[PDB]
């Protein structure tokens, strides 16, 4: 700790990108187009 | 005969009998004919197994429109008789290399596939893959419509 005192850090106000850091993410990470599974049988067969 | 390698050429058997009996009537290379139909205990047996060919390969090719077909109209669309078709059904069906289902309860039965006894699997494939094709529709709809709208 002598010669090493830590400094409070933080991240930037990133909305300038955080917007595009979630918009594109949420839109894609969630079925992209989202018109895809709308898997529905073979999955519940094994499920049940 | 090379054309026969597609659609089976469900041809009037006597027409092919012409096409391959005039081989013996060749004013040219005819040793083909004698190797094929200049023979009797096998050449005529070659005609017989050729009947076998036409019937069984027609069974092969016609497997599409089935699940409704009559024993009589079978022969009608077979270029061979009904009890001829009876023996052909018999041999191909005890050979049973394919799985059909037939009965003279009606005689209207067919050289079928498993006759679709399946559950949702059919519906599953259909719904899922079709809907998927539809999302593909959308995803290239945007693209190609934009492309045709590029100049504008």
């Amino acid at each position: 700790n002598r010669h090493y005192y830590s400094i409070t850090i933080n991240y930037r106000k990133n909305e300038l990108e955080q917007k595009m850091l979630l918009n594109l993410h949420k839109k894609s990470w969630m079925e992209g187009l989202t018109l895809q599974d709308y898997v529905v049988k073979e999955m519940l067969e094994l499920a049940k | 005969l090379l054309k026969l390698f597609t659609t089976m050429e469900l041809m009037r058997w006597s027409t092919l009998v012409e096409d391959y009996g005039m081989e013996l009537r060749k004013g040219s290379l005819e040793s083909p004919a004698t190797d094929v139909f200049g023979s009797t205990e096998e050449g005529e047996k070659r005609w017989k197994d050729l009947k076998n060919r036409v019937v069984e390969h027609n069974i092969r090719i016609m497997a599409k429109y089935y699940t409704r077909i009559t024993m009589k109209r079978m022969a009608q669309l077979l270029d061979l008789s009904v009890d001829e078709s009876e023996a052909f059904l018999s041999n191909l069906v005890v050979n049973k290399t394919i799985f059909a289902k037939v009965d003279r309860l009606a005689g209207i039965i067919n050289f079928q596939r498993p006759k679709d006894p399946n559950n949702l699997l059919n519906d599953w494939s259909q719904k899922l893959n079709s809907l998927m094709s539809l999302v593909n529709k959308t995803t290239h709809l945007i693209a190609k419509e934009e492309m045709i709208h590029n100049l504008q």
